DNA sequence: GAGAATCCCGGTGCCGAGGCCGCTCAATTGGTCGTAGACAGCTCTAGCACCGCTTAAACGCACGTACGCGCTGTCCCCCGCGTTTTAACCGCCAAGGGGATTACTCCCTAG
DNA sequence: TAGGGAGTAATCCCCTTGGCGGTTAAAACGCGGGGGACAGCGCGTACGTGCGTTTAAGCGGTGCTAGAGCTGTCTACGACCAATTGAGCGGCCTCGGCACCGGGATTCTC
């Protein structure tokens, strides 16, 4: 049969992802998770969706940032696989500590 | 199974929606450890807005005020 | 009873394109975009008029407010239409 | 004796009014001078029309007769100084503009 | 003919200027540079004095704080000479632009 | 000739206060080009102030202001 | 005829330590870190007060606001003192 | 009788109050927020003195200067990141080294 | 093993950091009233819980190949140092231009 | 309808912009030398690809009840006003901590 080089579908899946606006995070999972990290602050909460759909906005657009600050930084060290110290990098250098 | 409730091609969803190539297997975690200290900022302060207001349920508004806080501010839920 | 801007801002749409629909979260958007910078440029006038020591937001100060927030030619177009909206409305006489 | 609103004195399309009554209720100052509301009111109007310029013109740019939150964050990221301004605000529903670095193209 | 290896005393004198806060900046020539910075808007400008001190100890913090990022650039760009593509990548990482 | 007013061995003394053993010679120029945009983005806030002042000097009053309003709040010469 | 916190300081400052000298710069210092904290804690207050549809300021939305921005253990801190001080004034009424 | 003696406090309660009230905050203001908020500036005041008294006897001084106080706010972590967008005057920064730049072994 | 280069101990004006009195506004006390915060009480939206079908998404094992990484040889461009030289800085004298402030007034903004 | 907040303006005094000049740390400039950055080449493995096999997300449907949210009523906290006393700013006065200078011990570096 034919194959495809490794990384020229990847670029396929990247215009894919890039043109797609849709949600990249399950909504039960997350919805257990914040409610689980809710739960040690204060008991007995309850939630709306329209607050599950506003930290779920909130932190996709945060992987998102940090993302192409890690691959910036990653692309600044003369590699293309990124690694941990490329996201600490990131981190000390934007400021978060 | 709550913090793992994320699985393993959401970073990689996160990851191409930021335009990135070659991913490792260690950074997950990693990944994962900075949504704990993302979402502790997050809704400590979204629970001193709700339990301030005599609530015990979070509304749409205490959330986009405690995201208003940082400077990291999100439109579309202001009403 | 709640506010919004609404038919306002769709009439500014009609006036430039009428065949446009719209969305009720653009809407949305778009109500916490004119807030926010009502928010800022508010609180900017009422900063610099607590530094001059004055009590009183006349038109100068806000002035100043948008020379400070806003880009150059932003500035410089809304300072534009600013003043001859408030000239054409001073003129009642 | 009846006379309209200083909006259309003002030849604006939004309330003066209503800005000058949250701009006296709002108690940024004890005072509040005349020409406040209608210079500020001026402002919002440009700005809002500018927004709705650039929306409309995206909207006609992907064959569409509705504004999606996609043709505003693409109009507002496009252009630079509304990047200056909103840099820090994130779109609800907005997406990402496409982009890819020279290098990881292949080069061959 | 005692020569020191190069860098040793590049890190005394480092560490020297580390208990060392005095300023660093001429003040006439920075005195000059501010007045021809601002003549170009509106002339005949009077200064106090405090603000040019005001501006120096500003100017020196960003600076070092740029320099301090900027370092850690290098250091993970496995090298010891900084360059305009450390200095790039600290800017794009702060977010100053 | 009055832009070279700041000098090469001061450049070095804010490098080595950064704690750097090697320093490339573009480093200097470069440092330049940054630090003529950025006095002037504090000398755009401060005169603009003055001017609202109906002053002609500037003073360390209306400076630290500027500061503060960028987000770069100073102490120590009052405010 | 300005107004200053310098004897307050001074006094807290022998209060807790009877030998040491300080200079103005750092009184200059730390009365702008004085008037920082000061106006942040009271727009952060004024907020509160104007989200809450709250037309009056109680120490329940400084408390809050202590509990918002300030670090934790300082946070619980200036709790627990300032809930002693509350006491201690609402006996001595 | 002063309040802030009535509170048992050494700062100036009806000058805060002052401050608040012609401030601009609010229509109504509190009785016992000024006292609350006079106790809080005293803590914070005591506390930062505290430390500055320590960075004061650690390098045989009995003079505050500002190089003391950064020494006294950097490094304590959290009033770190309660200040980490101050810049101080005349204080410096901190002495590190990185391990890299430090040659030779052992 | 030597040698710059530090750290450490002792004498010196000094000039800038603690008291002190004078006193002038600004914190304190008392009375009045009109409204806003608190509590009680009320109606329904909306949030939690669970059952069950569908299935597309996710885990796991297998392998193959670019790409991270270790080593190497090399220009060469930065680093220590001697020699001019050039502008920075300190002491100072004089001007006058610009900020502070007093003082009445009227108009326009609060109600 | 009212009243008090800018507005005008004049006057005093203070600081700051030029202009002196010496002298002196300090920058400019040229020169020897040494590790550091540069590309290049090989070794292996880790991430991409793929198919079989779950699984537990998603829809959607229903049932239940807390709790959001609006209204009514009350009364006591607080703005407002008039008199008062005291305390914190300031000019003035006085003296010792620290920088500065001089010279000897001491530690990395070569």
């Amino acid at each position: 049969p034919h194959r495809y080089k490794p990384g020229t579908v990847a670029l396929r899946e990247i215009r894919r992802f890039q043109k797609s606006t849709e949600l990249l995070i399950r909504k039960l999972p997350f919805q257990r998770l914040v409610r689980e990290i809710a739960q040690d602050f204060k008991t007995d909460l309850r939630f709306q969706s329209s607050a599950i759909g506003a930290l779920q906005e909130s932190v996709e657009a945060y992987l998102v940032s940090l993302f192409e600050d890690t691959n910036l930084a990653a692309i600044h060290a003369k590699r293309v696989t990124i690694q941990k110290k490329d996201i600490k990098l990131a981190r000390r250098l934007r400021g978060e500590r | 199974d709550n913090i793992q409730g994320i699985t393993k091609p959401a970073i990689r969803r996160l990851a191409r929606r930021g335009g990135v190539k070659r991913i490792s297997g260690l950074i997950y975690e990693e990944t994962r450890g900075v949504l704990k200290v993302f979402l502790e900022n997050v809704i400590r302060d979204a629970v001193t807005y709700t339990e301030h207001a005599k609530r015990k349920t979070v509304t749409a508004m205490d959330v986009v005020y405690a995201l208003k806080r940082q400077g990291r501010t999100l439109y579309g839920f202001g009403g | 009873r709640k506010e919004t801007y609404s038919s306002y801002i769709y009439k500014v749409l009609k006036q430039t394109h009428p065949d446009t629909g719209i969305s009720q979260k653009s809407m949305s958007i778009l109500n916490s975009f004119v807030n926010d910078i009502f928010e800022r440029i508010a609180t900017e006038a009422s900063k610099l008029a607590a530094y001059n020591k004055k009590s009183t937001i006349s038109a100068r100060e806000i002035q100043t407010a948008v020379r400070l927030i806003l880009p150059g030619e932003l500035a410089k177009h809304a300072v534009s239409e600013g003043t001859r909206a408030v000239t054409k409305y001073s003129s009642s006489t | 004796k009846a006379s309209q609103s200083r909006s259309a004195k003002a030849g604006l399309t939004f309330p003066v009014g209503r800005v000058h009554r949250l701009l006296r209720r709002g108690n940024y100052a004890q005072r509040i001078g005349s020409g406040a509301p209608v210079y500020l009111t001026a402002v919002l109007e440009y700005l809002a029309a500018e927004i709705l310029e650039l929306a409309g013109n995206a909207a006609r740019d992907n064959k569409k007769t509705r504004i999606i939150p996609r043709h505003l964050q693409l109009a507002i990221r496009n252009d630079d100084e509304l990047n200056k301004l909103l840099g820090n605000v994130t779109i609800a529903q907005g997406g990402v503009l496409p982009n890819i670095h020279q290098n990881l193209l292949p080069k061959k």
